[PDB]
């Protein structure tokens, strides 16, 4: 099975950016998908972007498609998250998942992903700062 | 007798439970293997394209899938028709021989129709040269006994070579199939069974089409005639 | 007379010309639409997902023919069970052959070669001795009075093996009144395209089925035997006196 | 139309950002893309992007040094290849083919919209 273990999460101003990370430290050598989903305070978990294990696809929610960007670095089996232009509807927890079995875009919440990050806490401020 | 019709009854039956037996020992351990493979398939190209949802892949499988049962092949960008002056002939015999292959079907209203009345009266009509060509190669049969069992055999033997071997050799030539599936072919067609597996003019000559129902004509008329020569001699003993 | 086999050819290919242009005009048009319908799909489809290359959306296109042609449907998370196996057997045997489920393997497809060079005359014997007891049932101005009771016996035939099972296929399978009865016809007359199959609710549906092709198929060919019978000694006095 | 603006020289290690704006009126969708003419190789596909920006695909050659941008507001994608490599000097074109045949080869042969093309080279 595989192990994801997160770095990036914090207070950030409304309008700068956000710098995720995401490294599987499981020795899975079939090959996953891993993607980046966020768990909003009252809404439901929804899915932010997908990228395939290779790195030579990536997909981004239409909540999210001209501001994110899904980064790879194969050599060391981490992902990356760097969201510009950041709003107040970005405050929630971001989950980095990863299912090797075809299931990571199954649903928006990702209800069926088989390995959950520990999720890190993000939340925008405006104004108050 | 009535005795020998419930006798007979209860030996199809069986025969049927047994082929039957038979059947599910030989297919269904690759059913299996097959219904494990596209479910594998589909999970591997879900996880290789993360831009493709599980729901978009089943509405392109099922698009794929409607083409498929409508005649018109999804793999390809030529996407050669059925219908055209000698392919429409050809499918006009496939329904007077009661072969009925079923690659293409009239998907249609109305062709569902006229196909209805196509075959209540063309069925018939096929018969009566059937008799026509039957009368004519039983004289030749008795002819070629004079110069009973035995030449029955023989009979039987030289049509497999003409019209089951030599046809054969022809189909695994052209359409590029196995030795087994060239046979295959042969043997249910001139059955009048027609699954519609392995049908002649596939997926890419001018010639090939009205050759392929010619044998049809001459490989059924032959056939036939020869196990209404052993049934006569069966309603005699 | 041979003068007779070059004139019924004649008629039987004249037959299948003029079925064949009738038969275009109805499907062609459509099969034009549904060839335009896919292509443009496939079109979409590689135009809104850039990461799938043509030839990879081939590749899958092929795996899920290659499935359906198994008999494994794609859409979705067995054929060969003992009835199923035993209904397939009789789809060969009444040289039906439907063609939704076929012997994919080697092994299957050489016994099917042997179980229908064997299993087809087998019953027809059957079917001899089913419409002979059919025959006496049947039995039970000259000319025109035999001609009159062969219509009687049809049209009877016509509502009890052909219209009745309609009606029950129609309220089972849900099909539309063409296709209830265009299913009947093409299983009646040993056709089988495959198009429709009984049994896509009940367990005695299978076997109900099979007992109806084997009462309604020895029935048909009974009256046509019959029938056949009377035209061959009409054909006598029709050749004595011209 | 496809106008292109970013090529030029640039020192090995460094950073190219490409531009390609859709100066077209096509109301139907167009998937975006970048190739790369070498000076004695053929033409080679870079990236992808679709119409909307919701996927993108890089090639073997530079998925990780790469990344495909689009601004949707203004029609325009972008290419940011980092850590150049002397093997990157090319003529880069900008390609639009909406009838699905950008991805139909890796040298874009059937493609409907090509750029002016820009030279790039890393020394
Ligand atoms: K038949
Ligand atoms: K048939
Ligand atoms: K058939």
């Amino acid at each position: 099975q595989v192990q994801l273990v997160e770095s990036g999460g914090g207070l950030v101003q409304a309008g700068g950016s956000l710098r995720l990370s995401c490294a599987a430290s499981g020795r899975a050598g079939s090959g996953y998908a891993m993607g980046w989903f966020r768990q909003a305070p009252g809404k439901e978990r929804e899915i932010v972007g997908a990228i395939s294990w290779s790195g030579d696809n990536t997909y981004y929610a239409d909540s999210v498609r001209g501001r994110v960007t899904i980064s790879r670095d194969y050599a060391q089996n981490t992902v990356y998250l760097q969201m510009n232009s950041l709003k107040p509807e970005d405050t929630a927890v971001y989950y980095c998942a990863a299912d090797g079995r075809g299931n990571l875009r199954r649903g928006t919440a990702g209800r069926y992903v088989e390995y959950w990050g520990q999720g890190t806490q993000v939340t925008v401020s405006s104004h108050h700062h | 007798k009535w005795k020998t019709v419930v006798a007979i009854f209860v030996v199809v039956v069986v025969y049927l439970v047994t082929g039957g037996l038979v059947f599910r020992a030989l297919e269904q351990p690759f059913e299996s293997s097959q219904k494990n493979t596209i479910a594998l398939e589909k999970a591997e190209f879900l996880r290789d394209h993360v831009c493709v949802s599980p729901q978009e892949l089943e509405t392109l499988i099922q698009h794929a899938l409607d083409a498929d049962n409508a005649g018109v092949s999804p793999i390809g960008n030529s996407s050669s028709s059925h219908w055209d002056l000698g392919s429409a002939f050809f499918f006009a015999g496939t329904v007077i021989t009661t072969i009925g292959y079923g690659n293409i079907a009239p998907s249609t209203e109305g062709g569902k129709i006229f196909c209805i009345l196509y075959a209540i009266f063309g069925i018939p009509l096929f018969g009566f040269l059937l008799a026509g060509i039957g009368d004519q190669l039983g004289t030749i049969f008795g002819k070629s006994i004079a110069r009973r069992v035995i030449s029955t055999i023989l009979f039987i033997l030289a049509g497999c070579i003409v019209f089951v071997t030599i046809p054969a050799v022809i189909f695994k030539y052209i359409e590029g199939w196995t030795a087994l599936e060239s046979i295959y072919f042969v043997v249910v067609t001139l059955t009048t069974v027609g699954f519609g597996d392995f049908v002649a003019g596939g997926n890419a000559r001018e010639w090939y089409k009205p050759l392929v129902w010619f044998w049809i004509l001459v490989g059924l008329a032959y056939f036939a005639a020869v196990l209404s020569m052993i049934g006569d001699w069966l309603r005699v003993l």
